[PDB]
């Protein structure tokens, strides 16, 4: 997911602008779902993921907010002590204390019933468990408890009218989740919320704890511990899921860093080289991001030192100047599946090759697997979410850096060979297989491109369409879901906000029994598809000028 | 009017709710929505509390069971019961909402029960707080904010351990999955502030 968020000193024609394009993959009907909410104190108008009671992205007319995933580790496994005699039970200071436990029946359609329990400690609940060990795992999360509060603070959020009322509601916001804030001043925010673990000395957050009473949390950490910033010195907040702030650390998930090589540094690029931007330039950045290889910018300064004193002939060679001559940006050529450019397959090829050689080796089995993968990793459907950089690339781009990289290198990955040498091996790999595969000539290559599917099933693997019912789109963005662009004081308007989002395929998903399809079913999946959009309405006049029907409803509680 | 809600569609279809009172607010929200995005809701509700199979099958018993592990009923509805009046009638002004809808669906199915429905073979059923509160810690605290993988981790550093030795292979483990790099691209500029906190990096705890 990423935001950028722009403030007065960096607004080209208002004070202040956000774009937020939230990646939870793409899904027919939409992720998210268009809403605006007028009475009791609120006034908004947004759409949010699931129709939560909260909005997660929009404005009520005097601030604006958004959301990226924070990635933080507030969750810690702790090994709990069993015996083998008295069961049920586990050791906590000093004392056999008993678990919790239920019975849970899964009633199965056209099968037998299944029963099982599920086990719960003072840490929680009960992931797995190592009879030989007579060890048990539980899964602590930080914001245990405060599950409800987190969806209230992120409602009530939505009635803030500055900074000061906003902080305290995402204060309550217990979920390792980044937000956002703008206003119509200009004012610019950013709050990584969450409940963190107030660990004791010498708890090393990426490995299990003993449960016995020793290593218990503290307690959490204050609100002022939360990486926080207003008004910054920049002009502007971006974040693609990179790191807060210096030193934070990041989830313990072994697939996931916080390093030198980051996305994010894509979105920083384009905003610094501007001066001030507008709206409709703010907004063309999710187009160039949308597009970007990822790794060109990585490695590209490494395969020019190796090829340098190579022939104009050698193969190797030709492959590093087509690279040198790309500015990592895909097109589709007009058959609408293939890239214009081959640089993403020759890129893909050789970091392959190059984490086979060097990471992947240095790793024993089975966990070498863990570290082998391009990041360019797709089907004929497409990516299932955002493309990234690898983990082994990103461990790999610390190692070409040398003692430039602050992470020490206890083993050397090139074993013993200089650098040059495995790059320039890994480069006749890729000329192998590439060339077999299209030819000698370089200019032809017509490689395939990625395409993208609104897939009939949701994110857990279960049907909310039918399977006809899939939509496909021929190109592969690197971008939100849905995109939302809110500006704050246009001086091209005489409304104080205007906003804008896109909500494919669209509002509805209702299919009538004799298969008629409504009306709003799918009119915003071609305005996704060439990044436009659709306006938001906020005040009453403007809801009222573009109504297209209404319905009154008399109710008593 | 206390009594009255005004729902507004405009050219997108996207509902404004006009009402004067909380309860009124939220459950001309969840109408809409019963009217809009009825089977995603209902198939959202069966996946994040782990009914799928109910209507599904067998290929859906593993999933059921992996979601109800994941989880503690009784402590979200002892959550719910803590709220106070105010908070209640958001969760359940929407679900009486939905509730109204689904009972018009219900009643005149011919016209207005969604095709999928019929296609899948079951019919809605009538929402609680409970439900409302579940979609959201299904899909938003379990999909992001539930990450570990330090059993993983562990099985990792054992192997360096075995292959390296012991002091080595602690030292690769930091090689690979390290702590905090200083180099990384940060949201928010050094200038500003930085992390108070340090972390052991030694697994200390064994
Ligand atoms: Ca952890």
């Amino acid at each position: 997911s990423n935001m950028w968020v722009i403030g007065k000193s960096k607004a080209q024609d208002a004070k202040a602008i956000m774009v937020n394009g939230p990646q939870f993959g793409w899904y027919a009907p939409a992720y998210t779902y268009g809403i605006g909410l007028h009475g009791a104190g609120y006034d908004v108008t947004g759409n949010t993921p699931f129709a939560y009671p909260g909005l997660v992205f929009g404005h009520n007319g005097v601030i604006s907010w958004g959301s990226t995933a924070g990635f933080g580790d507030d969750v810690d496994i702790f090994a709990e002590r069993l015996s083998a005699e008295k069961p049920g039970y586990y050791l906590h200071n000093g004392k056999w204390v008993k678990m919790l436990s239920r019975e849970e029946t899964i009633t199965v359609k056209n099968g037998q019933a299944e029963t099982f329990t599920v086990w719960r400690t003072v840490h929680g609940n009960i992931l797995q468990t190592d009879q030989t060990t007579q060890t048990a795992y539980a899964k602590s999360r930080a914001w245990d408890g405060k599950e409800v509060a987190s969806l209230l603070a992120w409602t009530h959020q939505m009635k803030a009218k500055n900074w000061q009322q906003w902080t305290q509601q995402a204060a309550k916001q217990a979920l390792t989740i980044n937000w956002y804030y703008a206003d119509v001043n200009g004012n610019i925010g950013y709050v990584h919320t969450g409940a963190y673990p107030d660990r004791q000395s010498g708890h090393d957050p990426r490995l299990p704890v003993p449960g016995t009473g020793k290593w218990d949390w503290k307690g959490l950490l204050p609100f002022e511990m939360n990486p926080k910033v207003y008004n910054p010195q920049s002009g502007y907040i971006a974040n693609w899921n990179n790191s807060p702030q210096k030193d934070y650390p990041a989830s313990d998930l072994f697939a996931f860093l916080w390093g030198g090589a980051d996305r994010v540094t894509e979105i920083d690029r384009l905003l610094e080289q501007k001066p001030r931007l507008t709206a409709d330039q703010a907004w063309d950045v999710i187009r160039q991001t949308s597009r970007q290889d990822l790794n060109l910018r990585l490695f590209l300064p490494t395969l020019q030192a190796a090829t340098s004193g190579l022939t104009q002939s050698d193969p190797r060679r030709q492959l590093v100047e087509t690279l040198t001559r790309w500015d990592g940006i895909n097109l589709l050529n007009d058959d609408g599946k293939t890239w214009q450019q081959p640089g993403s397959a020759i890129l893909n090829v050789w970091l392959t090759s190059m984490l086979k050689r060097t990471v992947v080796a240095a790793v024993p089995m089975p966990f070498d697997k863990w570290y082998s993968a391009s990041g360019y990793e797709t089907t004929q459907d497409g990516p299932t979410g955002s493309l990234n950089i690898s983990v082994g690339a990103k461990i790999l781009y610390e190692a070409v850096q040398g003692d430039k990289s602050p992470i020490p290198q206890a083993v050397d990955l090139f074993a013993g060979k200089p650098q040059q040498e495995v790059v320039l091996a890994a480069l006749e790999d890729t000329w192998e297989t590439l060339s077999k595969r299209y030819g000698n000539n370089v200019s032809n290559w017509k490689t395939p491109a990625m395409a993208l599917t609104f897939r009939a099933n949701n994110f857990f693997g279960v049907p909310q369409a039918a399977a006809e019912e899939t939509r496909h789109q021929a190109e592969y963005q690197n971008r939100g879901t849905e995109n939302d662009m809110i500006v704050f004081s246009p001086t091209t308007s005489d409304r104080p906000v205007l906003a804008w989002d896109v909500v494919a395929p669209g509002q509805s998903g209702f299919i009538a029994p004799d298969g008629t399809v409504d009306k709003h079913y799918e009119d915003q999946l071609k305005m996704y598809e060439n990044f436009g959009r659709k306006s938001l309405w906020l005040t009453k006049q403007d809801v009222e000028a573009h109504k297209e029907s209404q319905e009154v409803l008399h109710v008593q509680r | 009017s206390s009594s009255e809600i005004k729902i507004v569609r405009d050219e997108y279809g996207m509902p404004h709710i006009y009402a004067n009172d909380t309860w009124h607010l939220f459950y001309g929200y969840g109408y809409v929505v019963a009217q809009d995005r009825l089977f995603q809701m209902e198939m959202a509700r069966r996946s994040t509390q782990g009914t799928v199979a109910e209507v599904l099958g067998k290929d859906f018993v593993k999933f059921d069971k992996d979601i109800r592990r994941n989880y503690w009923p009784d402590a979200i509805r002892a959550q719910i019961a803590a709220l106070s009046p105010e908070d209640m009638s958001i969760l359940q002004g929407y679900a009486d909402g939905m509730n109204a809808w689904i009972d018009k669906v219900n009643t005149n199915p011919e016209t207005l029960l969604p095709k999928q429905f019929n296609t899948f073979g079951f019919t809605p059923k009538r929402w609680e707080p409970f439900d409302v509160a579940m979609i959201f810690v299904g899909t938003m605290a379990n999909r992001f904010s539930d990450s570990t993988s330090e059993i993983d981790n562990l099985a990792l550093l054992t192997a360096l351990k075995d292959k390296y030795g012991v002091s080595q292979g602690m030292a690769v483990f930091n090689q690979l999955k390290w702590l905090v790099n200083p180099s990384a691209p940060t949201t928010i500029a050094v200038q500003e502030s930085n992390y108070p906190l340090k972390f052991n990096q030694q697994n200390s705890q064994t």
